[PDB]
RNA sequence: CGGCCGCAAGGUUAAAACUCAAAUGAAUUGACGGGGGCCCGCACAAGCGGUGGAGCAUGUGGUUUAAUUCGAUGCAACGCG
């Protein structure tokens, strides 16, 4: 998380830190734990990213362009 | 509007100065479809403008309009449940029309005399950061930059 | 009951408790008037349109006084 | 904590002064050379300054206990 | 993508802290498998060799302590 | 006076506020200025721009200890996180590094439930 | 209700009188959503000028009258037949 680049930096850009813990973690861990629409939210999710699979066997749409 | 893009109004140029910038001034304060008198008075107006400034349109409308135009002016942009207004950048042709319709706005308040009168001694107070028309510009400016918040 | 109230300085001798009733009655005032009072938050309260005199140059309108006096 | 409500008797719609020019200076320097204003029956204009700017002589040649040397006032 | 592991065919230990480091990141937590491409059976032993290597202070649990 | 040399900034951003302090390197603080404390209160000290106004009143009251070198360490989930770092480094400050220290539990106190 | 279990909350086994001609499942066409996406119109935004403020004209409700003829009476009736 620190960042020091010791004398010519004069430029934050910590996004090489920044995107670690605190985009997701913080702003998720605060409420929402019921154990059982994390199991709900987590399989509609990966469902979710497996139809892209599927309209990744989408190219042969002809459309005449 | 909604769907097409409209390109522009040709105007005329001013008769007695060839200068497109004052015919459009003319027709701001021209009301009830009058161009006749309306020209009468905006003439009146740098008649009685050019002497107290020493030189004849360079100063009479040139500066002291660009004293009173504003660069930055604020718009609601309701979008989620917000009632804010976020400042935005407002275009070189706007610009000059927002000036001339706050002077004419201006000197429609402050009655001495004939139009002429009341145009000429805000037209003059302009030129020094001085009328209602360049508080205005304050008013809408000082609201824009307290407001600096939201972009 | 007049229409222009001149009123040098009403701040003067007051108890700080009439000042409060001078400043509700002054709001509350819908003629005219022009005062010259020192007093800041009494400017501060109630006026707008001020004249700063000075011997070499006056000053007309500059807002409604906290822009003046953040400016200056 | 008394209770003062100045009324109006007659409303007032234009204005009140239009003034242009005093040229008022007692006996050094004028304090204030132009001083043309109105007022549109306006409100305040509080007037300030230092100990010794002449706030309160601009009041009086306003009312008429003084006249300014050159110039006029006229009210409504 | 798994040509770290899949060669040397063995069960990962706490005291290789050469090879460990390489699996970590600069906040402390352990890489996933998705990034790293390890496979799933020394990823369950690479996980077991951090968290005992934390505890005999070997590693931080976090960059900061 | 004492004239402390370098020091320490805390960054106490939050979805409500930017509470921004100066601290000596051994904790003992020495001036704060919170976003809400300079004419903010509501919606407004929630924003980016707030927390810069926390920043440059917060350079002065610190000023007669003269500090020329700053580590800045941030906390909490706000947008007074990076305003209040670059307005740290306009504000004459020179920023050593910048920390985000923030309480992550390893899945240990129970979260509350409040939001519906 | 009865039997059994239980400290209690209650669980389990389990009807009848009376009433209705329906209740229900999946799917289709619409309509609707404070569901989603795209598009249009003086729809909003950008401007000008009006109404609502007052005197009068006119029409309509009501009220009165012996009669105040009849019809129109959301947008699409009310300077309308
Ligand atoms: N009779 C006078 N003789 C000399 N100078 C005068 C006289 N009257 C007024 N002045 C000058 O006019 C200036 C402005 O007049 P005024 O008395 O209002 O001043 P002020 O000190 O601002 O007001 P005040 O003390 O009355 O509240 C004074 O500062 C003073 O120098
Ligand atoms: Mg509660
Ligand atoms: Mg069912
Ligand atoms: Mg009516
Ligand atoms: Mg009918
Ligand atoms: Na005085």
């Amino acid at each position: 998380i620190k960042v020091r680049e010791n004398e010519p930096f004069d430029v934050a850009l910590r996004r090489f830190k920044r995107s670690c813990e605190k985009a997701g973690v913080l702003a998720e861990v605060r409420r929402r734990e019921f154990y059982e629409k994390p199991t709900t939210e987590r399989k509609r999710a990966k469902a979710s990213a497996v139809k892209r699979h599927a309209k990744k066997l989408a190219r042969e749409n002809a459309r005449r362009t | 509007p909604r769907r097409r893009v409209i390109g522009q109004r040709k105007i005329l140029p001013d008769p007695k100065f060839g200068s497109e910038l004052l015919a459009k001034f003319v027709n701001i304060l021209m009301v009830d479809g009058k161009k006749s008198t309306a020209e009468s008075i905006v003439y009146s107006a740098l008649e009685t403008l050019a002497q107290r400034s020493g030189k004849s349109e360079l100063e009479a409308f040139e500066v002291a309009l660009e004293n009173v135009r504003p660069t930055v002016e604020v718009k609601s942009r309701r979008v989620g449940g917000s009632t804010y207004q976020v400042p935005v950048e407002v275009r070189p042709v706007r610009r000059n029309a927002l000036a001339m319709r706050w002077i004419v706005e201006a000197a429609r308040k402050r009655g001495d005399k004939s139009m002429a009168l009341r145009l000429a001694n805000e037209l003059s107070d302009a030129a020094e950061n001085k009328g209602t028309a360049v508080k205005k510009r304050e008013d809408v400016h000082r609201m824009a930059e307290a407001n600096k918040a939201f972009a | 009951k007049p229409n222009i109230l001149i009123m040098d300085q009403p701040t003067n001798h007051l108890d700080m408790e009439s000042i409060e009733s001078l400043n509700m009655a002054l709001e509350l005032y819908q003629g005219t008037l022009i005062f010259v009072s020192h007093d800041r938050e009494f400017v501060s309260s109630l006026a707008t349109r001020i004249l700063e005199i000075t011997p070499e140059r006056v000053i007309d309108f500059s807002g409604n006084y906290e822009d003046y006096l953040r400016s200056k | 904590n008394p209770f003062i409500r100045f009324e109006q008797d007659k409303k007032l719609f234009r204005n009140a002064l239009e003034v242009e020019g005093l040229t008022k200076g007692f006996d050094n320097g004028p304090l204030f050379k132009n001083l043309n204003l109105l007022l549109e029956v306006g409100e305040k204009l509080a007037v300030l300054g230092t100990n010794g700017v002449g706030k309160s002589t601009l009041l009086k040649t306003l009312v008429g206990d003084l006249q300014p040397d050159s110039g006029t006032v006229k009210w409504s | 993508f798994c040509r770290f592991t899949a060669e040397g065919v063995q069960e990962i230990d706490y005291k290789d802290i050469a090879t460990l480091k390489n699996y970590i990141t600069e906040s402390g937590k352990i890489v996933p498998s998705r990034i790293t491409g390890t496979r799933a059976k020394y990823q369950r032993q690479l996980a077991r060799a951090i968290k005992r290597a934390r505890y005999l202070s070997l590693l931080p649990y976090t960059d900061r302590h | 006076r004492k004239q402390v040399s370098d020091g320490v900034a805390h960054i106490h951003a939050s979805f409500n506020n930017t509470i921004v302090t100066i601290t000596d390197r051994q904790g003992n603080a020495l001036g704060w200025a919170t976003a809400g404390g300079s004419g903010f209160r509501g919606s407004r000290k929630s924003t980016p721009f707030a927390a810069q106004v926390a920043a440059e009143r917060c350079a002065d009251a610190v000023k007669e200890y003269g500090i020329k070198n700053l580590e800045v360490m941030v906390k909490g989930p706000g947008p007074g996180r990076e305003s209040t770092i670059r307005a740290l480094n306009a504000a004459g400050f020179r920023i050593t590094n910048i920390t985000d220290v923030t309480p992550i539990p390893h899945n240990g106190c129970r979260p509350p439930k409040k939001r519906r």
